[PDB]
């Protein structure tokens, strides 16, 4: 198994609610944490995979940990609603990751974005050249829907890394009739 | 068809829930 | 409504070990903690008190870090030593605030009644007081705006 | 249901822009640039024909899609009462859609500020003081939506139009300067309401320090397109007696409910004639004899007792006064509102009281020196 702490956010922001896949965006979410909490809960029992979030705040409610169930507890109620943002997810996810345990892993981010999120592009090419410059490999996944022609996410994926990146990839989703194991399986390939 | 699916949540609460008056009762009746 | 309260200089002298700590662990400057004890009464006392490994980013400086194994199980043993000493608030050096201060007391006002931010004082040479409380307010303005939460100069004593 | 929006998809010229594009909003199965849709036709300069339509497939939005906050639902009924202009049946669907649409957010507010503001049409004060005053029983966890604040003021206000609370349109006026505190609506409206605030503060005594935030933007923004004496009268209870053609002109030209108590607002020259004369004049001679009071406070001998015991009831000053020699002796007061020139000029106070009780200190400690011991 590769070393890396794998830091989850949930997207609990106000475009993964309606009823276009199944009647619930909240299960393609779930499930999505279920099959990588229980993929690294399988892969490595020195994790540390918690919850972060990114509507209006970066809550981290539990403890960074190598245990899911309670984290799978609190996917129940999750609220899909409010101020999605990339950026401050990343950078707390960043110096989160710094407070880790004895350094047996790297920095890995999934962030799940179903908005066509609100960030400059010197935003993500200021924070994904900090991710150059602070070695760090991120899987960046669509949920829900993005916008056509993806910006943010896309030029994240374009920015990243090298020197040991080619972690920076993107699976974009679009809003049609399709079930939530299949847009979690086409972002489970290449996050 | 959804009261079912918050009642449900409410019972795996439930279930978590008694699992903490189990534990406030049974792990403080340790101590 | 809180005048004053009874400060034990023990868990201050925790906050010097403290300050002993972030001179050696790194680029962590100012001394954060969270702070133990019981209201009584709009006089108080603090025993106890616990100081954070916390850090906090000068670009957005609303990132807390107030971590739950940190939290919980050692609140687990604070509890365990005592039932009565459990939380009140919370801490941290300089004089003025840090933009984060609010958010950190919204994080333990589910866990008290009025969890006070009392901000301390490491390197005393003050012309007024020493470390003073600031309890939950809703002052907001005549406006009918939403609420306002910055917490107040609600005097305190040692 | 496609073909119901098939068979009313043109409406107007230059209408189907949106509709060219709606016929496929639904196919995308999307609900928050649907929910900007039905945004998009309250922008969209429709006669309500559409909605009273559509809100057959809104009640079909509460069947299947139930998770959109029904904020553009109340928003779409309180647009297709364009077309109904009759609220008796769309409060029975308002508070239907209510109860049967859920969401976790403060559902209610939105809701009984609706029934507020259609409840104009109630014949008010029967059904008012219940769900107007419910809104602020429930104001009290969040008010971060703060336009349902802006209804609540709505509703406030409109109450206050139900009659007996004369200058809480002040402080309720107030709840509207901060409602939304960017106008977000052009000037000549508001100013209106700039008039008619001054007017309605004006008139109505509940309040004493009334000329208190005349400085405030986004009132006197309003008011530089005001008649031009509407703010000197206002100024003439800020400064507080001394524009005699101002508290005058009061009688002058503002002619409706003035004479009711313009002997009250000419005692508010007087009881704020006391802070002027205290202030003004901060030293001594503060057993002030009654000449300035019966000479400039339009007052006679026999009443300056009444304009002090009124001002016993008022309680911001409480002097001693004397009545061997009927000198009207100035004690303890509230001062005055702002004197920016006085709070750059107060040095010659404050900086006076530094170095001279310092100065004075250091003369204490320098003769007390040599017992340092």
């Amino acid at each position: 198994m590769v070393l890396e702490s794998t830091m989850v956010c949930v997207d609990n922001s106000e475009y993964m609610r309606n009823g276009d896949f199944l009647p619930t965006r909240l299960q393609a979410q779930q499930d999505a944490v279920n099959i990588v909490c229980h993929s690294k809960t399988r892969s490595n029992p020195e994790n540390n995979v918690g919850l972060i979030t990114l509507a209006n705040d970066c809550e981290v409610l539990t403890t960074l940990t190598p245990d899911t169930g309670r984290i799978l507890s609190k996917l129940h109620t999750v609220q899909p609603k409010g101020k999605i943002t990339f950026c401050t997810g990343i950078r707390v996810a960043h110096l989160a990751l710094k407070h880790r345990q004895g350094k047996n892993h790297k920095m890995r981010i999934i962030a799940f974005v179903g908005s066509p999120v609100e960030d400059n592009e010197k935003d993500l090419v200021k924070l994904a050249k900090r991710l150059k410059k602070e070695k760090v490999n991120v899987d960046i996944i669509n949920f829900g829907e993005e916008e056509v022609n993806t910006e943010k996410l896309t030029a994240f994926v374009n920015t990243l890394n090298g020197k040991d990146g080619t972690g920076s990839h993107l699976v974009t989703v679009p809003p049609g009739p399709s079930l939530a194991d299949a847009l979690i399986s086409s972002p489970i390939l290449a996050g | 068809r959804t009261r079912l699916l918050d009642s449900e949540i409410k019972i795996m609460k439930s279930e978590v829930l008694r699992v903490t008056h189990e534990l406030q009762a049974m792990k403080d009746k340790i101590k | 409504a809180v005048q004053k309260v009874v400060v034990h200089p023990l868990v201050l002298l925790s906050v010097v070990d403290h300050f002993n700590r972030i001179g050696k662990v790194g680029n962590q400057k100012r001394v954060v903690g969270v702070l133990l004890g019981s209201w009584q009464k709009k006089v108080l006392d603090v025993s106890n008190s616990f100081a954070v490994p916390f850090d906090e980013d000068d670009k957005d400086d609303s990132v807390w870090f107030l971590d739950h194994d940190y939290l919980e199980n050692m609140y687990g043993m604070f509890k365990k030593v005592n039932a009565r000493e459990r939380i009140v608030g919370w801490y941290h050096t300089g004089p003025k605030l840090h933009k984060n201060d609010i958010a950190i007391n919204e994080l333990m006002k589910r866990y008290c009644p009025n969890s006070v931010l009392v901000i301390i004082d490491v390197k005393p040479k003050d012309l007024g007081l020493p470390t003073e409380a600031y309890i939950s307010v809703e002052e907001v303005h005549d406006d009918g705006t939403p609420t306002s939460k910055t917490f107040e100069h609600v005097t305190s004593e040692i | 249901v496609p073909g119901f929006l098939q068979q009313s998809q043109n409406s107007g010229p230059g209408q189907p822009a949106v509709w060219h594009r709606l016929e496929e909003l639904y196919t995308k199965k999307l609900w928050h640039q649907l929910t900007l849709q039905v945004l998009d036709f309250v922008q969209d300069p429709c006669f309500a024909q559409g909605d009273g339509l559509i809100k057959l497939y809104e009640n079909f939005i509460s069947e299947f899609e139930h998770r959109v906050n029904p904020l553009s639902l109340v928003e779409i009924i309180l647009h297709v009462v364009r077309q109904m202009t009759d609220p008796n049946v769309a409060l029975t669907f308002l508070e239907k859609t209510r109860e049967k649409v859920k969401s976790s957010d403060e559902a209610v507010i939105l809701c009984k500020t609706a029934i507020g503001a259609l409840k104009l049409n109630i014949g008010d004060l029967q059904v008012t003081k219940e769900t107007i005053e419910d809104v602020e029983e429930m104001l009290n966890n969040l008010p971060g939506v703060t336009s349902v604040h802006s209804r609540f003021y709505d509703l406030s206000s409109k109450y206050y139009q139900t009659i007996g609370n004369h200058a809480s349109y002040y402080k309720d006026a107030l709840r509207f300067l901060g409602c939304v505190d960017i106008k977000d609506l052009p000037v000549s409206e508001q100013q209106e309401r700039a008039f008619t605030l001054g007017l309605a503060g004006l008139l109505g005594e509940g309040v004493f320090n009334f000329g208190e935030l005349l400085m405030h933007p986004v009132l006197e923004s309003l008011r530089n397109t005001d008649r031009q004496w509407l703010i000197d009268t206002l100024y003439a209870f800020n400064s507080g007696n001394v524009e005699r053609f101002q508290t005058l002109k009061t009688a002058w030209g503002q002619q409706p409910d003035l004479a009711a108590n313009e002997a009250q607002l000419l005692r508010k020259i007087q009881l704020l004639c006391l802070m002027e004369m205290t202030f003004t004049r901060p030293a001594n001679h503060r057993q002030l004899t009654f000449e300035e009071i019966a000479k400039s406070a339009k007052i006679t001998v026999n009443e300056v007792e009444l304009l002090v015991m009124k001002a016993l009831s008022v309680g911001l000053v409480k002097g001693s006064i004397d009545e061997v020699d009927k000198r009207v002796h100035m004690t303890w007061v509230q001062p005055r509102v702002l004197d920016l020139q006085q709070i750059k000029g107060m040095k010659d106070r404050l900086e006076f009281w530094c170095t001279d009780v310092k100065s004075m200190e250091m003369l204490v400690e320098h003769q007390a020196h040599d017992i340092l011991t």
